[PDB]
């Protein structure tokens, strides 16, 4: 999955 | 309710004592009953509650994808009929995560949000509820499913526009919106290319303010643009 | 009882499931109800009962730990005093604990112990008793201290005994019940001459018998035995 | 700690 912060 | 009668301090405090300990429900219980006590949040405190209710929703959300690629598994051709069970769980789980974003959009709600006028909180709490309308959609099916999408890019784009005009390029917040934005545009939205023009510009607008910080900042800042073209490279 | 509308096999699949999405609480609430329906558990279900809280356990003894550490800290002369949070959250753990242990217990007691006859199992179940009340005796102060300890040896004494005399020096319960008596005699019972000699005569009995095992039940029992030779490196 | 299984 894609980076999220 | 059950955090009514312990002080705002005592909430605070055992939110941090929970987070040592990994016990993140905790924390995020007591980060609600903090919320719940009518103060506006200090920029640590909103920290604290979008730590524990990520940690809590993360884990939540690793478990329905196991279980919904074994209920996508079940139901080729060629697969065994092993009853409701499946299903039921992956229900289960995916029930509780709704009530978990649907409390974290119910404090932004009551009333956080309303109160929010400076850009560093503002941004921060439309950043959290585009966040968690984004993970509602990615359990949705229903006939809500566009308005749940909809309603995840209205705060993001609500986010944006405020951060736009309000923080510098470089600003840690501004940051991590567009790179979640961002991941919206490519995971929800079916939109891949306004996904890589997103991050691409961000990282680019960062990059060239970045000779205007500290030491201290350039290391917030660097970290999220290392995000950003960490998502480009999977990408592209 | 919340689980007493559910059949006994979508329990066991569902605890299974639970395992696989890393859902250790509800992989123990679906292994209580299994047990409450009243039959005897077979191998597998036994492990998945263990597997499941023991992860729930294993959880909250890290916490208890790292919230003491903190407490004991607090407690030093010339620390700052906190006030009470952090003894009441240290006790909000410590009584979560507690209760999952009571519910283990409770459990073998009502009623696995009394029915269980082949030394595979009753071995097993007294091993867990032993466990419990070894956790138990971690955070207990109180008058009881003592008869908590008590109880825990006598459950793995019992268990020793049984299976001395009706499984093979290799049997993984065995060499799993021994690692963890002698573990119980370093930690709580402040023997550590008896943790040392049980878990080398254990290892040393083991060994002479490998020679009757297949390839698969070689590497089970060479497995335990690796965390015996493990403590006593630690330990020597 | 020491290992326990
Ligand atoms: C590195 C990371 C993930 O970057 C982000 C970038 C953008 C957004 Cl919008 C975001 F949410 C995170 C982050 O956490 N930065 C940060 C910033 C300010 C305060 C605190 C903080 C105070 S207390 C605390 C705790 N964990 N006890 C953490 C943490
Ligand atoms: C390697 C380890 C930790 O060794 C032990 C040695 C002694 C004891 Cl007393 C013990 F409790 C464990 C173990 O788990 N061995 C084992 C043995 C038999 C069956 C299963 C099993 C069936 S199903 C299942 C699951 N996780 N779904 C696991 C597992
Ligand atoms: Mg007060
Ligand atoms: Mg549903
Ligand atoms: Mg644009
Ligand atoms: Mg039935
Ligand atoms: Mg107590
Ligand atoms: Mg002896």
């Amino acid at each position: 999955f894609p980076a999220t912060v | 309710g059950a955090m009514g009668s312990m002080e705002r301090a005592s909430l605070i405090q055992k939110a941090k004592l929970a987070e040592q300990a990994e016990r993140y429900e905790d924390m995020a219980a007591f980060m609600k009953g903090a919320v719940e006590k009518g103060e506006e949040l200090s920029c640590e405190e909103r920290n604290l509650l979008s730590v524990a209710y990520k940690n809590v929703v993360g884990g939540q959300r690793a478990a329905w994808r196991v279980l919904s690629s074994i209920e996508q598994k079940s139901n080729e051709e060629g697969s065994e009929e092993k009853g409701p069970e499946v299903r039921e769980y992956r229900e289960k789980v995916e029930t509780e995560l709704q009530g978990v974003c649907d409390t974290v959009l119910g404090l932004l709600d009551s009333h956080l949000i309303k109160e929010a006028g400076d850009a560093e909180s503002r941004v921060f709490y439309l950043k959290m509820k585009g966040d968690y309308y984004r993970y509602l959609a990615e359990v949705a099916t229903g006939d809500d499913k566009k308005r749940i999408i909809d309603s995840a890019r209205s705060a993001y784009q609500e986010a944006m526009d405020i951060s736009k005009k309000e923080m510098p390029p470089t600003n840690p917040i501004r940051l991590g919106l567009a790179l979640n934005f961002s991941v919206f545009h490519y995971e929800i939205a079916n939109s891949p290319e306004e996904a890589i023009s997103l991050a691409k510009t961000t990282f680019d607008e960062a990059m060239a303010d970045l000779h205007t910080l500290s030491e201290d900042s350039y290391k917030d800042s660097t970290l999220i643009m290392q995000l950003l073209r960490d998502n480009l490279t999977l990408w592209t």
